[PDB]
């Protein structure tokens, strides 16, 4: 009485094609449980139908044939979680892909867990410094916040994310454990050589130590690409639920949607708007709701997400683009026009927002950039309204004079994340009018000279602004003094 | 009755009953679960099998799992002991403060008030917001709608109205968050408390809350509005009070339905929507209403997919409103908040017989000039401004200043504008515009009119700018 | 204005 | 006056040409949206 | 194993087996035919039936016909004896020169190199083409893509590159003609013979040719890429060789896929394409890559349908390239060749730390001025230049001179330019563009810059224009 293959805990493949197995049997499987194929290939139970189980396959279905035995696992899909993963490159299921040995994982976590409710969280209040003036000054990001990076191909979306990961050494190399931020970088649909390029740079910046990289690339099965985000999320909740701080980049959520769309159509689920499943909003809401700030009652830890979405022809009104803009706590919109024009980052002031506002900003920063955002918005308008110097008054000549100078200061190169006090020093100079008489073309050069001066000579003012976290009345006076005088010697 | 699960595909679960088929709308409870899973019966497929929508996650369900017919549609705790509390789609407290000990329970599904139950009183409801008040006045007991694409101001506007109106309101308030951001229900709850609208120690709570956010399965999202609305109907009928209903965002109810629609086996209507969109919206919107028994003042946020106001959803909702505030990313983009579109916002009380001719002539006066300027915009763009008649370059002037005088620093957006929030009284508004239109400030600079409350601040700001 | 290069010419 | 006449002759003729083109672009777009929106409905319906 | 043909629809042949069902991807040989007809298994429909894709026309097949499991996937002759030979999807010679006598045979379906096998060396590959070199430089062992709507310059650009790069390359080359014109295969073969890269006398040929053109049934077009690909993989890994891989056109592989997809019974995705579009591009594109064992510089022409770059096919291809040359009908129609869109082509090497800041600053300099010209264009369009600022008119002058200086005569296009082909050295490009930017030629006329190599020739042309 060989009773190893009863149809309650095992089944047999009725048919297989395009990564979807229609398994017979599996009478006791649970929706969303993981099953195993004779070939050591894992799959996931998505459709539990009267006469069959629709199984999505986490790998090449070429090794699966009609008749194969499929075995339950009794477990709803999960993955390795914890500090062991830092500095490692894993696939969408947790397996290492840096051929640097097994992960020493002691904890596991379901990839699909609902986000903490109302009661367990507290308003986002601690800054999450990117290192990018434009961002940290105009569209501030706090911990537990979800801020979207969106724009066409090549407008610089990933860069924002890398600079951010790199900027975190400051605190991670420090003492304070509350200021530390562990990062997670999920590649989806991307190309292996690009990711390999990516993890190289991170290594060269001495950032891998605090980063985990979940990779679900271009040739990985649709279901791996699909899962990848939830997988990476779960690794971030480990830190979030243990009073630690995590930052996750979903690069990008566009390719995942495609994966979802594919997986979903192959299951024969009727296509919806634009060919995607009627629940693509849900696909991303479920995920991004998980980034959150827990109250002290739950460890005070947090998860901050920076999902990426690719627009086409800079059209942000597009259905997917707006679907995701309506989930996150703001967006950073990058335009190719601005980029070519010299404005890098190509952040579009007017169209980007932060729903957290200044609550995610240090007082030093709030002090200097409190009204700048709506000022630049109003500047872009009149700059357009006078692309014909229409008998323009002074209040608007002053508006155009600040607008241009401030625009130059928000410019920034790559890989050189600035420290908060450094940002405050340079914005200060502009926002206060000390630069209204310098020539726009000069501004970039001046900022390198000025910053040099204060960093070298004046670290007492930098360390105080940084420390007090505010701009006291004397600091504000020591600063006025430095800028005006250096400026003069500078314009000799 | 006891049925078994025969198929699970997402939020849709088919159940087979052996004896006694639960009627449509009935709620069934799945047996064997750590948490309460309710399935609402959606259809009778035949063969004693019903197709249902899950009110929560379907993970871990198994074919053959047991399901008991509860014998009635989802019923929730309704009454005064709901005030100051936070509820679920299915009526469970989610604030960790214990059971909600109500005398009665109500089913979230119910018929809308009859035609002979309608009321036609029309009283302006002043809000303190220049634009709304001036051009598209809200009406007490009326249906109000805030239309806007992603991130243009729907919620903040709902936030300043809670402050400028809900806060003084002597009556209850019900805020139903439908498919919106969880972070946001936590911001509001704690704000209600810090301002005593919610009292955790006593029975002075003047607001009940119901939530079914974006982290929920379609099913929950297709019903929270019902739960929310049901709580509100109680205070309207059983107590006869003046209710204030806030829903953010009602579009989510309709997106919820479109998300399971295909799994319900339906040919899609246009734009992907389900073929029953309008009727689905009708049987709901028709309950959100003032009657002779009580009064409801509903403020509903309405999302606009792809920013397209013609999208079947936003498009289908206009007819359910008495006043509409249409927000625009094109206005917002210029830094003009609130980003209301002055030429696409309307109110049923913008009648000389109701607000008066001074109110009316100003409003229309302001709209003509903004329209007049809209038409010229594209043209002076290319052909420039020299050739324009001094008569016409004055309307460009006044228009650009009005465009600004219409912006205002909200008290709930200081974190955004870096400006103290101003609330302007209806007469300060009418007058301010009356004067701009009258040529009484053709000397001050436009910028003086941007982000200010009353006209006097525009005059003061001119000087401050004077250097 | 709106007469081609009448002014720019003399100015030039 | 002879240069304004000439410049405004051209401007006016460019305008009209632009008008003729935008109009034709409008109809092409109008036809494609309908076709596009209809194929989308059919695809969904046939999949059932 | 012997199965029987149960159904036939175009290129989708369903075969039933009684004992021993062949695994997916296995090649079956249909029995009773004048020529070879290979069927590639695609899926197990259950009931001992397999759905397959024919590799040649299916006319004449009959239900109940016998089919034999080959026991493996399409396998093809791989090694140096393929050099100088023309071969089929299924690896048979089609150059009427006998059998390709190789030691080994490789199967066209392989997995992509692993993560740990990847490379990250970034070396610039100079081509002698001004626009490409200056603005979106290619890279050794990198992946290049030339996007182009019908008749814009994709093939002419591949030819010129074959000439400028392949011709003096130490190492092998593989040209894979996928879904294109047969005459072109013929035009190339004979040309290759003539310049001696193909030698029918000695074993000195440096090129292997694989073709599955516009006349083949869908399945053939759907697999020849894999076939050219495999040939290339052999030189890379089995000989650690530096390969050059040219494909015209890789868009055809995806189109082929869309042709059979309904027949495989799949609900279509957007624009009627197959729901498996991305993964199909992916497991294929991921083998076209440089590794630690060998280098593959690959240039792929990508046909853009109806000129729509938002089309699922081309749209999904951007993510696989390191450098892209987007060709434009609008530019072509202005007479600028190659019709490269300067603000739409990119290259992961356009980094100061790789091309040097001199290069990086001229490059961004040129784009900025063309971007600026681009925004003035709307107004220039109704009102011309009159109303323009003296300053704005100088960008316009410079932009129109930079735009013309980006064009250039190709040897390969001499019959059409009426001019002798030119090859400009990188430093000559960096320079010529500096000066233009710098106002050192604001006196020359635009026409002086059109169709020339080095700037020095632009000055001359100006004298001749007098």
């Amino acid at each position: 009485a060989d009773t190893s293959v009863d149809l309650e805990e095992t089944g047999r493949v009725l048919s297989i094609g395009d990564g979807i197995a229609r398994v017979h049997g599996l009478r006791n499987v649970q929706a969303e449980e993981m099953v195993e194929f004779s070939s050591g290939l894992k799959g996931m139970s998505l459709n539990l139908e009267p006469d069959n189980v629709g199984v999505v396959v986490f790998g090449n279905d070429k090794l699966i044939k009609e008749g194969d035995i499929v075995k339950r696992t009794g477990a709803i899909v999960d993955v390795p979680v914890g500090e062991e993963l830092l500095g490692r490159v894993v696939d969408a299921l947790g397996n290492a892909i840096d051929g640097k040995g097994p992960i020493g994982s002691k904890a596991r976590r379901r990839v699909g867990l609902k986000a903490p409710g109302i009661i367990p969280r507290i308003s986002v209040r601690e800054p999450m410094q990117t290192g990018i003036k434009a961002v940290d000054s105009l569209v501030p990001i706090g911990r537990g916040q979800r801020e979207l990076i969106i724009g066409d191909r090549q407008t610089g979306k990933t860069s924002i994310a890398i600079d951010t990961i790199i900027n975190q050494k400051r605190f991670n190399d420090g003492t304070d454990e509350k200021k530390k931020l562990y990062c997670i970088y999920v590649a989806i649909g991307q190309k292996r050589s690009t990711v390999a390029q990516l993890v190289k740079r991170l290594t060269d910046a001495d950032a891998m130590k605090y980063t985990i990289v979940v990779s679900a690339t271009a040739s990985d099965a649709a279901p791996l690409q699909y899962l990848a985000p939830y997988s990476g999320c779960s690794m971030g909740e480990y830190f979030r639920d243990n009073g630690k701080h995590a930052l996750i980049i979903y690069d990008d959520l566009s390719k995942q949607a495609v994966a979802y769309r594919q997986m979903s159509l192959l299951l024969r689920r009727p296509p919806g708007r634009e060919a995607y499943p009627g629940d693509v909003f849900y696909l991303h809401s479920r995920l991004l709701e998980r980034a959150a700030k827990m109250n002290d009652a739950f460890g005070g830890g947090s998860l901050t997400a920076l999902p990426v979405i690719e627009t086409q022809a800079g059209d942000v009104s597009a259905y997917i683009p707006t679907n995701v803009i309506s989930i996150t706590d703001g967006q950073i919109f990058l335009e190719t026009e601005l980029f070519y024009k010299g404005i890098r980052p190509a952040i579009n002031v007017g169209l980007s927002v932060s729903r957290v506002g200044s609550a995610a900003q240090t007082r030093a920063m709030k002090q200097v950039a409190g009204t700048m955002k709506l000022e630049l918005a109003q500047y872009r308008e009149v700059a357009a309204f006078a692309q014909f110097g229409s008998d323009l008054d002074a209040a608007t000549q002053q508006l155009l004079s600040r607008g241009v100078r401030l625009t130059e200061l928000l410019k920034q190169g790559q890989y050189s994340p600035m420290a908060i006090e450094e940002q405050v020093a340079v914005i200060y100079a502009g926002v206060r009018g000390y630069l209204d008489k310098l020539e726009p073309s000069k501004i970039t050069k001046f900022e390198n000279a000025f910053l040099s001066h204060v960093i070298s000579q004046h670290q007492a003012l930098l360390s105080k602004i940084r420390t007090d976290g505010k701009i006291s009345e004397e600091s504000d006076a020591k600063l006025k003094e430095i800028v005006t005088n250096f400026l003069a010697g500078f314009e000799a | 009755t006891t049925g078994r699960i025969v198929a699970v595909i997402g939020a849709v679960v088919d159940v087979q009953f052996d004896e006694g088929l639960p009627p449509i709308l009935n709620a069934l409870e799945v047996q064997g679960r750590e948490t309460r899973l309710v399935l609402e019966v959606a259809q009778h497929l035949g063969e004693s099998t019903v197709r249902t929508i899950a009110m929560d996650g379907t993970e871990g369900l198994v074919r053959g799992q047991k399901v008991l017919d509860s014998g009635a549609p989802i019923r929730i705790p309704v009454g005064p002991e709901t005030l100051g509390r936070i509820m679920n789609v299915i009526g469970e407290p989610i604030d960790e403060r214990g059971p909600i000990k109500t005398k009665q329970f109500a089913a979230i599904h119910a018929e809308a008030p009859e035609f002979v139950e309608m009321s036609v009183e029309q009283e302006i409801l002043v809000t303190g917001i220049k634009v709304v008040d001036l051009l598209a006045p809200y009406a007490k007991g009326g249906k109000i709608g805030l239309f806007g694409g992603a991130g243009v101001g729907k919620t903040v506007l709902i936030m300043e109205l809670i402050n400028n109106v809900a806060k003084a309101h002597g009556g209850y308030s019900v805020f139903a968050g439908v498919g919106e951001r969880t972070r946001e229900g936590n911001d509001l709850y704690h704000e209600m408390i810090e301002s005593g609208v919610i009292n955790l120690k006593d029975a002075t709570s003047k607001v009940a809350l119901v939530y079914g956010q974006m982290n929920e399965p379609p099913g929950a999202r297709a019903r929270v509005a019902l739960t929310g609305l049901t709580v509100a109907e109680y205070f309207r009928d059983q107590e006869g009070q003046d209710v204030l209903l806030f829903i953010d965002n009602i579009f989510r109810f309709t997106q919820a339905g479109s998300e399971v629609s295909a799994l319900l086996g339906r040919i899609p209507s246009a734009v992907g929507y389900q073929p029953t969109l309008a009727t689905d919206m009708g049987t709901m919107q028709e309950r959100i209403t003032t009657t002779k028994k009580g009064s409801i003042t509903s403020v509903q946020a309405i999302y606009v997919p792809a920013d397209d106001l013609t999208d079947p959803a936003p498009a289908t909702t206009f007819a359910h409103l008495d006043a509409t505030t249409v927000l625009s990313r094109a206005i917002a983009e210029l830094g003009i908040y609130p980003a209301v579109d002055p030429l696409d916002s309307t109110s049923r009380i913008m009648d000389p017989n109701i607000v008066g001719s001074e109110h009316y002539d100003v409003a229309r006066g302001v709209q003509k000039i903004l329209q007049d300027y809209k038409s010229l915009q594209d043209i002076i763009a290319i052909l420039g401004m020299d050739e324009l008649s001094e008569e016409d370059k004055l309307t460009v002037s006044r228009a650009r200043k009005i465009q600004r005088f219409l912006s205002q620093p909200f008290q709930v957006a200081e974190v955004f504008t870096g400006h103290l929030g101003k609330l302007v009284p209806l007469k300060e508004t009418i007058k301010g515009f009356q004067q701009i239109l009258a040529g009484e400030y053709d000397h001050l600079p436009e910028q003086a009119f941007y982000m200010v409350g009353p006209i006097e601040e525009a005059v003061a700001k001119a000087d401050k700018l004077a250097e | 204005g709106l007469c081609g290069a009448i002014h720019s010419s003399v100015a030039k | 006056q002879s240069a304004r006449m000439t410049a405004m002759d051209n401007a006016s003729k460019n305008a009209s040409e632009m008008i003729d083109k935008l109009t034709l672009t409008f109809n092409r777009t109008r036809q494609a949206v309908i076709t596009k929106e209809l194929i989308e409905i059919i695809s969904g319906a046939a999949a059932l």
